[PDB]
């Protein structure tokens, strides 16, 4: 998998969390609760989730 | 999102 | 429309609930991980929710 380099809320670089089923990495600060602590075991990031909530409202 | 407050009985 | 649980999913205990905008469960702030500080501003989806929506991947 290769990352994307900028957040996908601010379009900033930085200190970048990475979605764990996509290309997109996040600020920390930039999730909405936003974070101070990393998130732990598997992380899927709000794109991803809304992707599989697009899917559930045709399923 | 949203919060609630309920108390249940002791 | 939906009907949120009483209590929380986790300890079982009422109190403040944040509720999950998918399902019916509810959460003690303090009960999720890491722990909230603040009760999110958009759609918040629970654990088991989220755990739902992999599982649904994972199995097509
Ligand atoms: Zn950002
Ligand atoms: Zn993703
Ligand atoms: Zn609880
Ligand atoms: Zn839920």
């Amino acid at each position: 998998m290769i990352h994307e380099d900028f957040c996908s809320v601010c379009r900033k670089s930085g200190q970048l969390l990475m979605c764990d089923t996509c290309s997109r990495v996040y600020h920390l600060d930039c999730l909405d609760p936003p974070l101070k602590t990393i998130p732990k075991g598997m992380w899927i990031c709000p794109r991803c989730q809304d992707q599989m909530l697009k899917k559930e409202e045709a399923i | 999102a949203r919060t609630k407050q309920t108390a249940r009985k002791s």
